[PDB]
């Protein structure tokens, strides 16, 4: 006439890990590393700006894709493979800090500097940056001598940040295909344009000479910029291959940014993004991809991490 | 696997066990019947969830870009880049194997406490009526109807009142 | 929490307890009365501070500024140097949370451990002049004056001397 | 008459996590994460250098502010907010690298390369650096044209470290306002100097043109640096635009560098430094100041955490 | 060091065992003896196996230079990269001394479990034909010659073949 | 009659340490932190390139030292102390970058870009790299005027990566020790020559002037180097101060760089090098070297941490 304790099991277990042994058969375990990506921007509550065609450094200097986008506002900012920073082959120096900035900027808010000048012209175009026509960055000026060889006037401009928030400023260097038509453009003799805040000098050379073929054209204009601060001067010392900003840009909050290839859905929320997707999970580790931004689970290199939920399993 | 019952001294448990984690199986005069002890199994399972509250969890920690998929930066800080990331992914990747192995070897020594926590609590209700079978049950030495068995269940049973019957039972 | 013990089959501890951690309340002839055992509360506190003495503890790693609060560096390697001092950051937190949860569990367990190991160490000096009551009590069954609870206290109750007695005082 | 076992517990325990529950109440408990700063510069035992208004790339240039800073010793650095490298307006190129040099040198000792010239000025002056009336840095030289709009020699000189251990040269160059006055100084034409050690090679131009005010004058001296090594030469091939190393630097020993804003003490020990004060604990975490330096405890995410020290506390 | 056996209630240990972890020394008839217990000892020692397989191990993540012993780098990448290296150093020498304080807690008590897994399942076997001394060792109070304990060390021991004659030789 | 239970011992254990304890005594432990190394460089099964004095650089651009490693092909690559990547003194611009590439391309394997030239003279030499009589990197020719003071052609040259792999190109700039000699070269005027492919763009100026006398000269060639990209070109526009380069250069597949001043051992395999041998171990941790590479232990502070592989040992 007895009693006995015992204990539940089932016909399979889930194999798990210990300290002391692979592969030990409990009741019940579940998964602790995410596999499963979702392969869209999961972007629902947020406001978003696909730049599409747009490069994100092309919202500073406004070549034709970036017209939608010369003073956007955004949470979220997505890049695309698509996009360009430039119309007029060239490149930024110094590029990525820019876009690191602009990724978490929330948006940019642009202002004039005002510039009006005595003694050129300002209006240079090209068949590379076309809208009707041909044209040029929409918040910059090719600034030229009056006519073919003319002198460049000396000249020397400034604009002060009048606002309590720093600001972006970006001119730009145009190296001409030859010594021969930097001169048609810019008249003749060594080019120097300088330009210093006062928490920045230096100053630049054009640098003419062949290239290759590129939009059609093997010139370059090379951007170059630094972000002025409050109350703080920029002064722009220069005799030619100039392109000169007439709008500088401010940041308008937060943001985060990111590069991918897949679909914005507003109908998924997420904060962990990748360039294939967003990673929706509650759990402490992922495998998908280690280079995820937002708020995410740890990348971590195994596949597979059970964690026991039940007893050992002990069948007969 | 530690405390020395759940695959021990117990061999093997009872897939027929579909109230709980732990039960009491008995055999008396109506025959033989089975019953889930709720309280030890709440430990149990409560404790478990302790558990996956504190690693199905959140961090708000928020990352960015350094990096660059579409327009590689330049290659020496790209190379520090990927130095660094790789070195911080050995160690979560060191962590995590770690941290669930450790505490799959809590878990199963856990579920295992439990029960030789739940052998000799009856065992100390038995008092001097019964004795250790030695592989998990009581010889209860004197009859329990299906009554008498509520009554260790749910932890009344007075031993008095069945002493004297049992210790010359014994003998 | 593991060992049965400390919230357990010992329901409820001792406020009026102040001269160690564990003790013994005996009830005989003259009344109750209360002591502190030292062994085992010292095998608690020395177990402890070895603990306080693995973490209160002193690195001689010195690091240095890579980063500047007047006047910022250059925005690529300062969002680098940031990246990686959250990324370290993330590590250490989680090292801290889980260090401390998992020194937490192992306390809270060794303390139960001790009791445990008090109890069925003084029914094993009673051998059979007594029996767990259930509750953490053994029901002496003879009589043990003010001089023979200590000298359970300090292990040298003999047993065979109260053997006779207690048999059939049992019965 | 009966014998019962039992342990202590108290009227309000402390609540702890474990990995099990959130919140357990124990007998006792300890933090571990340091909360409590002491807002002062703990410094007692050590050779302190409080720079204040020195910058401590003015130890090595030496405007005014840093006259006593010349040759300092210390075991432990101070800047100071208000400190300021400069007194001529303009920067260090590759600047921090030197700072995080200087900070941990245990001091610097000056030693003259003895350059004698023929044929220049040796001491141009300015009301920015003021001394008695106009000045300059103490530890350089204007080098100019023997008088206005006279030819600068084209010059070469150089300096051989004798020493056993690496010196820091430093030169300079000199922005002017004007290419007009850029003459008026250093003479006309293409102005080139060069800069070569063995193990260093490099070369440079002045950048004449507008900037704005500071200190009362627009333009700039941009200074420059090479660490220099035992028995090499430093070649200075210059034409004009230059500022001239009068004293070579080399290191005394170690140190560690700090900048704050609150009061050094020397009633105080301690080993761990932010800029807001002196954290002193001996506890394993801290979550004060995420950029501390020396000796710190490491610096964690979570304001508290308590470690169990006693056992659970069971009342009725 | 937990469950109470080793360095416990069983006062030290034996030098002689050279056959493997846990023994019995009985003392009968014919006199003194002792024999290893194997399936106790290999529980141990394939416990302790599974651990050394764990950390005896071999990770394929490949690291290279970003550093330079001959041309040391630029200053200031220097200094980022020597304080990532430091961190990185700091946070796996904590591991490394903290993993081993844990296995080494757990290894001890691993043991010592075994221990009392053992004592505690042939007191189960004797049930009512002997006691426990209080030092390990258990009191047959009845006549077992040297078949009648390799009948326990091989667990086929029926205790109520002795029964009877240890009833009244208790007594 | 009666029943013992009992446990092993031993005369002398091995002291560890616990979460509670430093210093107990447990029958057998194991030591977890390895400390051997072997002053070799363990290669068997490896393809092994033991550079010895030709620096990895140098195996661009082709001085002597380098003669037979201009088209090597490695698992391993073994930088050596005495290895010079230059014959005629010069340094690299960017250079750690190109090592960090190298060291990883297992292996170059060169091609022609063919250029011929017209107006110029080809085959400048000097007494620092000498084979037969002097010479010069074997990879790239000397661009010269005529005859002295000649004028130098305005030129322009491309080059267009026909493989799928991306080309490494290297050309350089020749700083004369004056202007004078600068036009005993390459005729006189500013030297300008400029640089662009399509993802990148650029130019450079000669620097002439004096520097110390290193392997006899005064003068330096500083050499620049790009990653050309599949069935892009590069233009090189120049007039002059221009090493050219006769092939371009192309990586093999992977490998693993390493530094170090030990013996080749091919009896001994190791995936973990360090510059004084191979750390050859299975346990977790080392103490030998920190920056090791490879596939190795974790480098950790501790000399020693033992692993307890026992029970406690009790004696008498
Ligand atoms: C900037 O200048 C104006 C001058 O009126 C002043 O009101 C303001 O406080 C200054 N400071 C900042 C931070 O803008
Ligand atoms: C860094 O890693 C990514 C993949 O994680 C790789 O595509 C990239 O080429 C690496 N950087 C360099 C310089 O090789
Ligand atoms: C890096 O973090 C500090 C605070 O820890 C912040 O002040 C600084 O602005 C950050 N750097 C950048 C580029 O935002
Ligand atoms: C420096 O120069 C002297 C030459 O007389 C020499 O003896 C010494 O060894 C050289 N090198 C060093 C490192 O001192
Ligand atoms: C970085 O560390 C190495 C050794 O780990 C040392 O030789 C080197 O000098 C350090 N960097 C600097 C700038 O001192
Ligand atoms: C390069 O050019 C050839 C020209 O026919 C073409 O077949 C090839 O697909 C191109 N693309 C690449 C990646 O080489």
């Amino acid at each position: 006439d007895k009693i006995c304790l015992g204990h539940h099991a089932v016909s399979n277990g889930t194999k798990v890990n210990t300290l002391t042994e692979r592969g030990v058969e409990v009741v019940n375990a579940t998964e602790t590393v995410e596999r499963t990506n979702i392969p869209r921007i999961c972007s629902k509550g947020k406001r978003t700006v696909d730049l599409g065609q747009c490069g994100l450094l092309g919202t500073i200097t406004g070549p034709p894709q970036c017209d939608q986008f010369l003073e956007f506002s955004a949470d979220l900012i997505i890049e695309r493979r698509e996009g360009s920073d430039v119309c007029y082959p060239g490149k930024f120096v110094n590029e990525e800090a820019l876009r690191q900035i602009l990724r978490e900027s929330g948006g940019i808010d642009k202002e004039t500097m005002g510039f009006t000048y005595n003694g050129i012209r300002t209006n240079g175009v090209t068949s590379a940056c076309k809208r009707s026509g041909s044209s040029f960055y929409a918040e910059m000026k090719w600034l030229l001598s009056n006519t073919d060889n003319a002198a460049f006037p000396q000249m020397t401009k400034s604009y002060k940040n009048t606002r309590k928030s720093p600001a972006i400023i970006v001119w730009g260097i145009h190296h001409s295909v030859s010594t021969a038509e930097q001169t048609k453009l810019y008249g003749s003799g060594n080019k120097l344009v300088t330009v210093g805040s006062s928490n920045y000098q230096q100053s630049f050379v054009p640098s003419p000479g062949a290239r290759p073929q590129v939009n059609g054209l093997s010139g370059r204009i090379d951007f170059h910029w630094l972000i002025l601060n409050p109350n703080d001067t920029v002064t722009f010392s220069f005799n030619g291959a100039f392109i000169a900003p007439d709008r500088a840009s401010f940041l308008r909050g937060k943001s985060m940014g990111i590069q991918s290839g897949v679909q914005v859905d507003a109908n998924c929320e997420g904060d962990c993004y990748h360039s294939g997707g967003t990673i929706i999970s509650n759990l402490p580790f992922q495998n998908i991809d280690s280079r995820a931004v937002g708020k995410c689970p740890r990348y971590v290199k195994q596949r597979s991490l059970l964690l026991a939920t039940g007893m050992k399993n002990v069948p007969e | 696997g530690l405390f020395g019952a759940i695959a021990g001294f117990i061999e093997n448990g009872w897939e027929g066990l579909i109230d709980g984690w732990y039960g009491f199986r008995h055999q008396n005069a109506q025959g033989e019947g089975t019953a889930a002890d709720y309280k030890s199994t709440q430990s149990a399972i409560d404790q478990i969830t302790g558990k996956l509250n504190r690693l199905i969890a959140k961090t708000n920690q928020q990352f960015e870009l350094i990096d660059n998929e579409f327009n590689e930066v330049e290659k020496q800080i790209g190379n520090v880049i990927n130095w660094t990331r790789d070195s911080i992914t050995e160690v979560w990747s060191y962590n995590a194997e770690l941290l669930i192995a450790m505490e799959n070897q809590h878990t199963i020594d856990l579920a295992d406490s439990e029960m030789d926590k739940l052998y000799e609590r009856v065992k100390r209700q038995l008092r001097e009526n019964a004795e250790e079978d030695g592989t998990g049950c009581f010889e209860i030495f004197h009859k329990c109807d299906d009554d008498c068995m509520a009554s260790i269940r749910n932890n009344t049973y007075d031993h008095r009142k069945y002493r004297e019957e049992a210790m010359q039972n014994r003998i």
